[PDB]
């Protein structure tokens, strides 16, 4: 249980090696939940990277954000996936927020601060408890068969989850790195572990 | 055997308007974001479009507009309407179903295609 | 009666289902009227949709602000139809304000804060005062007829309609979420009935 | 029975101004927001310029200020004055009356059209 | 003698006769003179419009700021004509101010509160007296002959006229609303008579 | 009788400078804001640049430095300057005479042209 | 000795007449200098044009400021000449600061308050004192030889000239418009005459 | 008698490099603001670059990285380095010597030029 | 030992004797180090440069910041090397900072106060302590072989050099000139001898 | 002795995938920044990518995301995959390898190259 703020896990290689497995308390199957996370990579013009996995037994991608290549931001949940379309992506860390929930599906994305529409998701669908949350790499299973070219080259901070869809001027907050309480995971009360070449150091971003 | 359905085609004059079938067998395309891909005759293996499992769509930029796709989850025939069909459409689209929405260039399944003229 | 102030209708699929038929006290037949609201979706850059819709026994589109695809904003009074050329859609939510009046058919169709050129429509005709006030179906009748492809599919919010052309800056504070009174129709004092798949839920916009 | 007006056609030399009519029979066109299509041969039925019942008119890119469409509400004869016709403008032009603006893509009553022929 | 401050003239149909006859009470023919007027319209991507027209017995276009379809905003003094090449016209309302004068022909035409830079007309030549300003008309003769083509479509106030070249700062103050002693014509202090469908409401523009 | 000159024509290799002539009977470019027109054949008859009666000057984004317009107040021999004469220039240059600067379209006088041919 | 402070000098035609020779009390031959002037003028999309001209006895352009058409700033000391790239013109005012030094040819050409990066020119040279400064014409002999074509049809002011180079936070303070001791030449304290049809009235820029 | 020297020129497959070379009689180029113009066949006296008297230097658009312009000062030989020449780079290049910068199109002594043929 | 701040070295001529040996007192062989540099040209559109050099009796750049031609800044650590892509170079100061470490080979290679995502570098790396430091050459050598080509021809100063990878914020700080103490190599307290015709003369950047 | 391997090539359907070879005698490209110049016919000897010695990677504004170049240290054996090649990439591709970034047009050791067929 580490305090993450003002640090980032450095994420420099592409590789299946590389990763992060977060820990979390999480017990009850998420029924809705919002992570919110500050992360910073080129990749965006070079190819697709896994910005954040949740994984489960069942669903390998049971939560995954991830860039889909010349389209923005890849949205997955319970399998099942959605699309935010990036018009340019611009090389800068950028402040990602989503918020899918299980009784309208609804995904509050808010990126950079700013709101992606809501679109429907795994409407009425359950998230796991069990998971192995990792980094830099799309899980094709429970923490397993990673993938450097699904594999995130960059660096990535602020990883909180919560059980609730935060109400938008909450997501703003969190942008504004202001206090919270990140239930499922906290960046600022962190619990995990690094396997393969990532290293941790403060990170870039404000 | 996955065999996804390719019909919906044929010839239609330039800038109109055809409905493009992609019928799968049981409910695969549930978990496959499934893509039609243009391969003109002398051209590439190219998606025309996507779409994602929960119903997020996206068109190329030489296709913006030009056509829209949709899932048809009541039987897996995700449909795709082509309308302003200029000239360049004009060749096979084939409706693949790869997994993911990231994994563009992996196909799994394939199928038969269905023709386009743009006259 | 419900306050929906920092909420708004959660329109997540495209469907001639999801509607909200919102009931306003209005009596008689409006010679003028504005409406003001905030909405969003990303549906700028794929088709158009119905940003706000009021059908009357005799007209469907009796008021309707509709997203003319690759040309902006449609808005039409009384079956007839005025067109604001948008050049370019950002996906960001924006803040529409119309204020069609029966004397001088003029409409003040503020966008986003910024206004839109006066234009004349239905000059001298009075809008019924029986509506069937509907949001994400451009309804051909009296709430009826729904048609997906010109449906919204993102979310709206602080729907406000006034039975008098707001002042300029009227309408500037309406956009800055100052109080404000909208008799025939208001959103922190909105009366109105759910059908189908929309939700509501914390509005994303500030 | 609706007989969209379809004259004021005929051949120009490019880059000059001729005026379209479009009469509709009774007062159609009030509710109608007409627009004027470009089929040209080999071409699309696409929408080269558009207005609304109010009076806002629309033009596409490949059109902006080159032409300019009125409505005629005296007579239903909504006018089109070409101007600078260039070679790309040469085409059969169908005036069409769908009837709001967002709906483009259906045309309900149709006509028969006018030639252009820029030379 | 209408106090039109806040307030703008509703130009909302193309036609020859929407106009607004200003009166003046200048007496001596102008050797120097400043016209300052906030207007709007999206008609400069469709095609051009009279912002502004003063007529003589001699010269139908004594004084007369129009749009240059495709070229900015020709103004012109005397008969005799310059153009401000406008690279890209937004919508959005602009606040345009021309300040000819009678020795050194010298143009001030601040826009937007912005300046053009000054270029030389009708030097040392004397603006007539007598005048039937105009708005929403590009008159032929004394404020007659009028065609739509040549009509101003949107809206336009603020219309101040003074029979000096204003200091920058003074004109960069009109722009910001101060007080200003128009003396040859004043928006606060207008007189004036409206023929045809003109209108008159609230300006748009802050 | 208004006949405006149309000379200062002729042969130039592409890229080259070549001086036209614009004289006016009488003064009358004093009130026409004068414009040079490009009736290149199979093409219109659009106005390579334009000069205001006070001065200023424009020239539309393919002529854009290419020539330079001037007033000759001294005869009425407005002067245009061709400078980089591009193939596309060779054309016949009319130089017209319309009254003031916002209507382009009308001519008024009319008068013959000069040849330019850009080799 | 006027002084031309909130006031610039009125280049409106395009002539070898238009110019203003400005005196200046410099005896020695400058071994340092920097000028700097807020100009404004649209030639610079339709040709070149002499923003600041220095003249000797033997050399025409000893010190000059030209608008290279398509190229941006072309600066000239003592016959050689350098060039400023200005990837894109707009139309509006800008204060220009050149600071060639002879011991270094250093040049600090501070443009619109930004730098332009330094670059060597005329090493080791030394300004001829005796000079028939003009504005509006690239002269070809100490005051005299002008043509249109190089001419500024636009309007400059702020000329002042410094026999040192002005350190950056000077040259900022002198776009600021604060305070300063031109003692070559200096706008506040300006001894020159004019020729041709140049007037002189209140600068529009800031 | 200036007779700036032509050469360095000749066959060089596209995209190559080839060093033209520029001197001058005395010392002139020094007072010269000394420019490259290709002269393309059926095409016009296009400077490609040109270079200061100081030293500072521009490419035009079509030509921007690809060739550098340098003054030699040592004997007058301004040099210049041509990199990846593409086809349109085919064409003899006049080195011309004009005297300031801003007046481009004034050439005074003319030389000869020296050819260059992209294959 | 002289104090730089507020002050640059002027590099205003391509050649291969222009550069400035800056001496360092740095004894043990750098596991970690950060340079900052506010530097400035216009050869980023002409050519590339040499940013900042480092070499070693075994490695002539050693550490080496360098402007790739068309793509932006070439970062190179121990002879290895990787690129930061600029997608668009503009003409203006610029502070760039980078970070190479060698435990995880990352580096913070902070631009005008913007963060580039970290990313590996010559990993588990000594740099050598002994150095040649120099500026406007990539030096194939322990200062020498020199080329113009590879030169910088602009200006460059605030060069300092850190034993450490600054913190995010402390680059911040460096960027803002506030207050450091570069323990390697400060330019408040530089060492260093200068070669060629480089001049030093005040920063034009803020 | 260089010898830079160049394999990996072949005959491909345009917009396929291809994987060139680029394997380094001893230990070589580890100081070398390397990478892939294409020499088409009739064409230059320009780059379609490099990849810096650290591992990070650029290519030009024609193969943005076309091609993928990465760094086999393991043998030396720096891979391209090719995705979807359009016709234009029909060429033989030299795999060069040069010492710095910064030096892209300075070649040192040359090979052969591998020909690639985009149908």
């Amino acid at each position: 249980q580490t305090d993450m703020s003002r640090k980032a896990f450095v994420f420099p290689k592409e590789s299946d090696t590389s990763y992060v497995s977060l820990k979390a308390p999480l017990t009850k199957p998420l029924k809705a939940f919002t992570v919110c996370l500050h992360f910073y990579t080129e990749l965006s013009s070079t190819r697709g990277y896994s910005i954040f996995s949740y994984a489960t037994k069942r669903q390998d991608n049971e939560i995954l954000i991830f860039w889909s290549k010349d389209i923005g931001y890849s949205f997955t949940v319970g399998g099942s996936e959605i699309l935010f379309e990036v018009p340019e992506v611009t090389v800068a860390p950028v402040h990602i927020c989503t918020s899918w929930e299980s009784a309208s599906g609804i995904v509050e994305f808010w990126v950079d601060g700013k709101p992606r529409v809501r679109k429907s998701l795994k409407k009425g669908y359950t998230v796991g408890a069990e998971a192995s949350i990792i980094l830099g790499q799309e899980q094709d299973s429970f923490g397993g068969n990673f993938e450097g070219s699904q594999s995130l080259v960059g660096d990535i901070g602020n990883v909180n989850m919560w059980d609730f869809v935060l109400s938008p001027d909450e997501i703003n907050t969190i942008y504004l790195g202001g206090p919270f309480s990140p239930n499922v995971l906290n960046w600022r009360a962190l619990k995990y572990e690094v396997q393969g070449e990532v290293f941790t150091k403060p990170q870039l971003w404000p | 055997h996955v065999q996804l359905v390719e019909s919906g085609g044929g010839l239609v004059q330039a800038g109109g308007s055809l409905r493009l079938s992609c019928a799968a067998s049981r409910d695969i395309f549930s978990r496959y974001t499934v893509g039609w891909y243009r391969q003109a005759p002398g051209k590439q293996r190219d998606l025309v479009a996507l779409i994602t499992n929960g119903g997020s769509t996206h068109y190329v930029d030489s296709v913006k507009g030009r056509f829209t796709i949709s899932r048809d989850n009541a039987k897996n025939t995700v449909y795709l309407q082509m309308n302003s069909l200029k000239s360049e459409d004009t060749a096979i689209y084939y409706c693949n179903a790869f997994r993911a929405s990231f994994d563009r260039t992996p196909l799994y399944s394939w199928g038969q295609g269905t023709l386009v003229t743009v006259s």
